[PDB]
């Protein structure tokens, strides 16, 4: 209780070049699993920002080193999923553009016990880090080139996701979280 | 005359960095800058620019070293860099008497050594002296922002911030 402990299983795209969909794929056919080419299970352990530990193949690392990979893999995918989506944004036959959707809103569920599972490190929402809690403004700053490096017309994408997140509401992940939600909700409305 | 402006960065791993700077117009010391990362304080010493102005300019300031520890971020996640380490920043705008253009420069160094540069003509980074130099290099021509925007931010912003508080 001076040390606060968590498991976080991250569902992993991979770093590779290609659609999000196919790496996914053995997560879209299997959700929840120990198992799986996407699943990756972690321990963390939080006491102060002066010391904290993480662990996964057995590597240890610090906090803020998963944590930088965590959002920035979060924001690489968002991006990676919405122009996978763009063509699924009524009516069809069990189609492939409404099995990316659902894919896509599983996902989207998996990604915040992902980050719930990250929270309940943190005793109280009164005194959460503000490195680990940045604004829309920060955080596009911060993950300015590592997410755009991914992405041929990166700076444009970043710039939609950022005017996106602006236009609906706080942290820039709940606000992400809340856009990801929606984008889902029209996505499944829009193709069932 | 001049406005330069130098950022010492002092990275112990790539996600903690202390920062240490300053900026001087003409020989005498108009701001400093110091702090961890996260909590990276920013002073004009004298009030050369009102509340409103200041407040936009240290947002600037604040967003600009948000996105530079991003930079160093990404190439190590991409090509690996030898921890600790230090980057130095050394940039500003000289108008010269009976000069139409102002002379700009961004000199960037690592651990010491001259390592890239911005030529303000094309508004191109150059190597000053692989795979993390190409690297660095290949982001920094990339974008608009570290670009376009940064020479307008030397030939333009800086530039009438000399003609205002200096003359
Ligand atoms: C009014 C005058 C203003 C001055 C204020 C006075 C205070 C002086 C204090 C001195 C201390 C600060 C020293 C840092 C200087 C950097 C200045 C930031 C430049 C800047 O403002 O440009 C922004 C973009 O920055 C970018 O271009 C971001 C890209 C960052 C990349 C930089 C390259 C370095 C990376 C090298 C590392 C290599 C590592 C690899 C091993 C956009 O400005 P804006 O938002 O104001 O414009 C609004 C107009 N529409
Ligand atoms: C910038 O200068 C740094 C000066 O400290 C330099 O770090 C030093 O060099 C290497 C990293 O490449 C470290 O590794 C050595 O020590 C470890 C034990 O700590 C040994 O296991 C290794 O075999 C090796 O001999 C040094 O420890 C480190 N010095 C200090 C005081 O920590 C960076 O390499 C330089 N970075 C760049 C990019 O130029
Ligand atoms: C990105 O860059 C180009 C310039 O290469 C932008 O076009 C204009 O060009 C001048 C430089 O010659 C820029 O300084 C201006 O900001 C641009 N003009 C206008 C009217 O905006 C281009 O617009 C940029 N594109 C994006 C999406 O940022
Ligand atoms: C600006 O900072 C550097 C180191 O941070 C220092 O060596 C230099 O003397 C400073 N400039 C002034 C005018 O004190
Ligand atoms: C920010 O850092 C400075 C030293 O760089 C320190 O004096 C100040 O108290 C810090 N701010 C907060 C919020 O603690």
């Amino acid at each position: 209780p001076d040390v606060k402990t968590t498991e976080i299983n991250v569902i992993v795209s991979g770093d590779e070049q290609g659609i999000i969909t196919k790496k996914l794929q053995d997560f879209c056919m299997n959700p929840n699993n120990e198992n799986g080419t996407n699943n990756q299970i972690w321990k963390c352990y939080y006491k102060d920002e002066k010391e904290d530990k993480c662990k996964v193949k057995e590597k240890i690392t610090s906090f803020d080193e998963f944590f930088d990979f965590w959002v920035r893999k979060l924001l690489i995918d968002t991006i990676k999923w919405e122009t996978e989506l763009t063509y699924c944004i009524n009516a069809d036959c069990n189609n492939e553009c409404n099995k990316n959707c659902v894919c896509f809103d599983k996902w989207v569920k998996q990604k915040e016990k992902e980050w719930k599972n990250i929270m309940d490190l943190f005793t109280n929402k009164h005194d959460i880090p503000k490195k680990y809690y940045l604004n829309i403004n920060d955080l596009f700053n911060s993950f300015f080139f590592q997410v755009i490096y991914k992405f041929n017309e990166g700076e444009a994408k970043w710039n939609k996701l950022k005017e996106n997140l602006k236009k609906k509401t706080e942290a820039a992940i709940k606000v992400l979280f809340d856009h990801l939600k929606e984008t889902a909700t029209i996505c499944k409305d829009n193709n069932t | 005359q001049r406005l330069h402006m130098l950022q010492i960065s002092y990275f112990r791993d790539p996600y903690h960095v202390w920062y240490q700077g300053n900026a001087s117009l003409g020989g005498h010391l108009t701001h400093v800058l110091e702090g961890p990362d996260t909590n990276t304080t920013i002073i004009q010493l004298q009030p050369l620019q009102e509340p409103e102005s200041w407040a936009r300019t240290q947002s600037g300031l604040q967003s600009y070293l948000l996105q530079f520890h991003g930079l160093v971020r990404l190439v190590h996640q991409e090509r690996t860099l030898a921890f600790p380490l230090t980057i130095r920043c050394f940039l500003g705008c000289e108008l010269p008497p009976e000069g139409s253009r102002a002379h700009v420069f961004f000199e960037v160094a690592v651990n010491g050594s001259s390592f890239v540069s911005f030529r303000p003509e094309r508004a191109l980074w150059q190597a000053d002296t692989s795979g993390v130099v190409t690297f660095t290099l290949q982001q920094l021509n990339a974008y608009n922002r570290t670009r376009y925007e940064l020479r307008e931010f030397l030939e333009d912003t800086c530039v009438q911030y000399v003609q205002k508080h200096i003359s």
